[PDB]
């Protein structure tokens, strides 16, 4: 299959910040609504036959 | 392989439609029945078949 190439970002030292966990919450629930619409992206791939 | 059970009272199943594009949202809307190609049917209470 073809897939678009997800690079990594650079490996930041990991601060323990619980803070984050929400505002990531807060990006996937937004992502989760935009699921319903943006369905023909290109960052919306289906498993291909 | 290839015998079963001569008779199942079981009737009670948590029956669903599920929908193909639900990947995130954790959030608990009441989705359009619009978009649907199926629905299940009510159980009538008419007599035991």
């Amino acid at each position: 299959q073809l897939q678009v190439a997800n690079l990594p970002k650079d490996h930041q030292i990991q601060d323990s910040s619980h803070h984050q966990q929400i505002q990531q919450q807060e990006q996937q629930q937004q992502q989760q609504q935009q699921q319903s619409t943006c369905q023909d992206t290109i960052f919306s791939i289906k498993k291909q036959k | 392989k290839g015998v079963h059970f001569d008779s199942c009272n079981l009737d009670d199943l948590e029956w669903r439609v599920d929908d193909s594009n639900a990947n995130n949202d954790n959030n608990g809307g009441g989705g359009s029945n619009q978009e649907r190609s199926f629905s299940l049917l009510p159980l009538q209470k008419t007599n035991t078949p």
